[PDB]
């Protein structure tokens, strides 16, 4: 069984912060010591899930628990190159039938990672960054002739410039 | 006027007055003269916190020039009756009765600000009538004076003879002297 | 100002004043002078609790310097009329009328704080007018004094002759003496 | 301050003041001096209860030292006009006008507490001006005195001659004497 | 304090004050002295009822010792201007101006309680200053007295000469005499 | 106290005060003495209606014994500045400043009740100090008197010489005389 | 009392006070004497509008007989600090301090009503004590007088020598003269 | 009266008072005389902001003629205890105690308006009684004067000898002089 | 998936168009001069939708986003002439079966656009303005004979005049 439990970080914080801190004696670290969502899930326990809504009888049937970390800027770059089902290779094959080559420089990948993390969506929120940039290019790519290769620069992701096109 | 604040909770947003927000965190304010109405209000706050949690410390901030004696003794007996440790802090000034509730806090959880000031004197009174009635009210206020000195010695640790001499007239005690006198435990200069 | 509290319930969250929250737990506060308005408010509270539950004990905290006699007797007759046992507690002070409602509580459920003080004296009055009218108001207040001593003896158990001598002038009674005098049953020093 | 209560109903939870909760059960409170503002408020309450139910008995608790006569007569005529039987109870004290509204209740549904007290005297007034104007106001207050004695005899059953002699000066009547005097029907000592 | 009531409606439950509930039924209360603020408040109530329904009778209950003349005349002109018939009822007392608004009601819809009392006299005034200014204010109050007597005769049906003789000094009129005098139509002794 | 009303709308039910309900219909009330606080409140009402709709007529009911001149002139200049026609009505009385705002309304939309009364006189003042300062304040109040007479003639149509003679002392004007004087347009005797 | 209005918005209906509704449109009211409480309230309004929109003009209506100087200077410095142009309007009267805030508005966005009046004089003060202390307070008030004249010349454009002679005693300036004097820019006679 | 504002948020619309809106942005207002009630209210505001964010600067606007010393010292110790930097601004005037909290702000975050004014003097007091008691109260107020000068030198940087000579009598300091004196850091003339 | 989002623009506007505090020291950002409903929705993002109420998981399934510019006055005139589904062409064919011609001058179309924006109904509630004017003409059109053309002027929309009929 698996499902992203939304709001599980707030309940765990009460158990680990231990204090409101409106008094003189009580310590207050609002943002300096603020809990990290990744680390927090590692500290989960069955008693925390009871507050969420799960029944103890249900959790007892599932003793093992697996906590997953959030995506990182470095991890997103590997997702586009190492996996065979990466989105970069998908578009590469989309244009291969059309007789056109596709390229993706490293300068563009670093910019895409920063834009994806801000969306707070994960790997699934990456296509919005790619297809939104290559919209104009894809719209007029079939009409164009003698085009054999396409290059996407960092500026293309920012939107300041357009993707350079090559002619065979 | 009292400012309103918003306490962000999982259920939703709620609007609270500044005094009510601190009450939720086991914090009570003792401001102005000690009277029957103000004293009876603080007692209900302590009892409410006892039922909600009997193991969490309560904090009592005192800034008062004193007042009625009978109104103040109701608070002292309540603090000793309940199980939670009533922490006391002196802000601005602590007169005769304000000082008695200050030292009456739980041992080890009594503090005084670096610039706070404590003042102690004997009970005040008066009566007008027949000589037989004056003798009665004189014996009663004498018992209170003796009773107030006995309890002061118990929490401060000093001897009863010392309290009698020091309370004959007004005596001001700075924040450092209060620690040496056993009235408080330490000073909250900075937040560490 | 009155602080607001939140009572967490299954139905939802509700905001209550400190005085109303304790009323839900069968607790009533008697503060200040006893007058027609303050007395008529407490009577409505007792009746409301009787209908909600006639088998649960009611707690009445008294901190008052006394007041009008007629306003206080309405409360005494009400406590005796209703079936629930009205527990009484003395906080701070209990004057002539405050003491009569204190001892009028249910036997075995009367308490006094370690530092509380009780005072009893005779009824006070006065009149200005013709001699014929002064005699009428004098006979009336004389009946009340005799009536108040008869009921005081009934709950305290002492003899009527003793109450007459002790109430001729102001008489202060400490918390320990009140137990020996039959006015109360025990002292709530600490919570066990 | 007025405490707030919660009336648990099938539709949901509702918050009411202590005085409004009793109003739902056909109960009205008469507190303090009888004036034009306080009297006009009770009249609206009686009419509201008449429309809600004209066959259910109304209960009127009176604790008042009396006041203006014209303000009180508006209440008396209302109780007689409406069909429901207005039950009256005396708590604490019932002065001249408070006693007239007490005895004006429905026959057989009038009660007095064991320690309550009733007082009756003649109307009070005064005027300053020309001799011709004093004679006019004197004849008017004389008619009211005669009219108030006629109605007192009607509900109490006594003769008009007896009421005239007993109302010449202040006359206090204990709770037992009121039953023998026809002013009330019985005493609500305990709840059976 | 004003008690709150609940008006059960199909849409849901709503909480209303006792004065606002009666306003919904075309009922207005005139209490205390007639002044510019109290008079201006009743005028707004009449207009609000006119817009809601111009064909339903309005009921005005009056219990007032009178007051300013100019404040009362604003109400009289309003009652005559609007189409609905303003029914008037006298509760407790009706002074000079209270009597003028009482008789100004719609013919055939004027009532007086069995024990109510009406009083009528001449306008009161005064001035301090030069002789030329005293003559001006004297002529003005004389016109009002003549104007108030002319209108009184119109609704009561009596002659102007009779009103002048009867209004020279204070004149009290019992409830039966008011009917014989043309001031009212009948008496609401009981509900039939 | 202000009664609450319910305005039935398609969206749902809403609770309004009697004064706020009439404000929704472009109706403002001028009650009591004209001061800086009361005058500044009416100005905000006029501006609010201007923004909502600048083409609908406004109705101003005036019942006031007058007051400060500077407070009243702020309303007059506002009525002339804004585009909507401010209809004025006199209820009860209209003193010097109340009369100036009455006639300052839009031509053809000024009314006076059949029994209303208007009074006009010269500005009142005074000063204490050096002779040089008295001359300054005297010249200023003289300009206001001249300025107030110029505008009175403009709206009333009379000559400036006539207004000077008629305003030397207090002058009362009945409702019929006000029409003949150009102060108002007609009389609202009955609703047609 | 303050009337309540409803601001129709797409989200739903909301109830606002008359003063808060105009605040939404960048309008602030300065009424009565200028004091520390009233001055500190207007400052919060200006800051709130600055954050909401720093490019929209603010409108300040002034009707005040003046007051404390220190309370008024806090408003003047605030108007100059913030970027938005604070438009000022004079309604009724503008005394010494009211006039200083009037001329302190943005150049070209200052108006005065056709019948408004401005008054200017020197600062007022006083002291009681030793001669050494009087000299200190005298030097301080002299600096303020010099400082207030320097700023008056800056916004009015006149020379410092002229302001000193004109402010030696009370000087009233009509609305036309204020334009010629550089105090204001134009007059808002009618809405075009 | 306090104006209400609307804070547009993603969740929905919320209504706040003008003082509460600024409190959300770490802004506190110090208006009027410094007393035990007003001082205890500001302390709760600072603590509430401390818990919400300990790394964001707090802004304290002061416009006050001073007041009690003990009430003011509670605020000073709080500002130094908490971690956030309490920025201070002087609006209108800053008396002896208002000046002490002004200079006690965080170094580099203290400002004074171009026309603000600061005043400093020695503590004021008095006593009536026996000579022995006058000596006690004299020694106490002398310690405060010495203590207040020591802290003033610490934040202003001047020597203790200079503060003693300058505080012997009232001393007014303009806005430019305050910068040269080390009391403040700069002046907020315009918004850049 | 598509649909109108009422109140969304306010949520995005509050987040995007502000970087300022209310106090003295905090700098004030000058922005949001115009509503710019078309240009504001273009600046939308997934985090903006979470505050609105949508779940982040649901937005992840829909990576692409499209912002539709609102309607303009001149845009309405083009809608009635260029597309084949224009109402002008619909009514034109409605009378073609009767052997009658129809016309719509620009003087009438530009006036209709002002009526629509005043109504705050959009292009969907544009028919009510047209049919309200041609009601009497259509009612007596079948009985009328020997009529070959109908012209609708600007006055006809206001109602002062009637459409000119040619025999």
């Amino acid at each position: 069984c698996g499902g992203a439990f939304a709001g599980l970080d707030k309940v765990i914080s009460h158990r680990v912060e231990t204090g409101s801190g409106i008094g003189f004696g009580a310590t207050v670290k609002a943002k300096s010591d603020k809990a990290s969502e990744g680390e927090l899930l590692a500290q989960v326990e069955p008693e925390d899930l009871i507050k969420f809504g799960l029944i103890p009888e249900f959790i007892g049937r599932l003793p093992v628990v697996a906590t997953l970390n959030e995506l990182s800027e470095e991890a997103l770059i590997q997702i586009l190159k190492e996996p065979k089902n990466a989105l970069t290779k998908q578009y590469q094959a989309l244009f291969n039938l059309e007789g056109v080559d596709l390229e993706f420089r490293d300068e563009a990948l670093d910019a895409i990672a920063k834009k994806a993390m801000a969306r707070k969506t994960g790997a699934r929120g990456l296509r919005s960054i790619v297809e939104a940039a290559l919209l104009d290019t894809m719209y007029d790519l079939p009409s164009m002739e003698d085009v054999e290769k396409v290059v996407i620069d960092e500026s293309v992701i920012d939107g300041q410039s357009e993707p350079l096109l090559i002619y065979g | 006027l009292v400012p309103m604040v918003i306490e962000q909770t999982s259920r939703g947003e709620r609007s609270f007055d500044i005094y009510s927000r601190l009450l939720k965190e086991r914090v009570i304010f003792l401001t102005g003269q000690v009277e029957d109405h103000m004293a009876n209000l603080i007692v209900a706050q302590m009892l409410f916190l006892e039922a909600e949690n009997p193991e969490k410390d309560i904090y009592l901030y005192i800034n008062s020039p004193g007042g009625v004696i009978t109104a103040g003794m109701s608070i002292y007996d309540t603090m000793q009756f309940i199980k939670p440790d009533v922490s006391t802090i002196c802000m601005g000034q602590a007169a005769s009765m304000g000082a008695f509730l200050l030292t009456a806090g739980a041992k080890g959880k009594r503090f005084c600000l670096p610039n706070s000031r404590v003042m102690i004197h004997q009970p005040l009174g008066g009566y007008q009538g027949q000589a037989t009635d004056i003798e009665i009210h004189a014996r009663e206020i004498l018992k209170v004076k003796g009773r107030m000195n006995e309890l002061m010695a118990l929490h401060t640790g000093q001897s009863l003879e010392q309290i009698e001499r020091d309370t004959e007239r007004d005596r001001f005690l700075s924040a450092p002297e209060a620690v040496e006198y056993g009235l408080v435990d330490s000073i909250l200069t900075h937040r560490n």
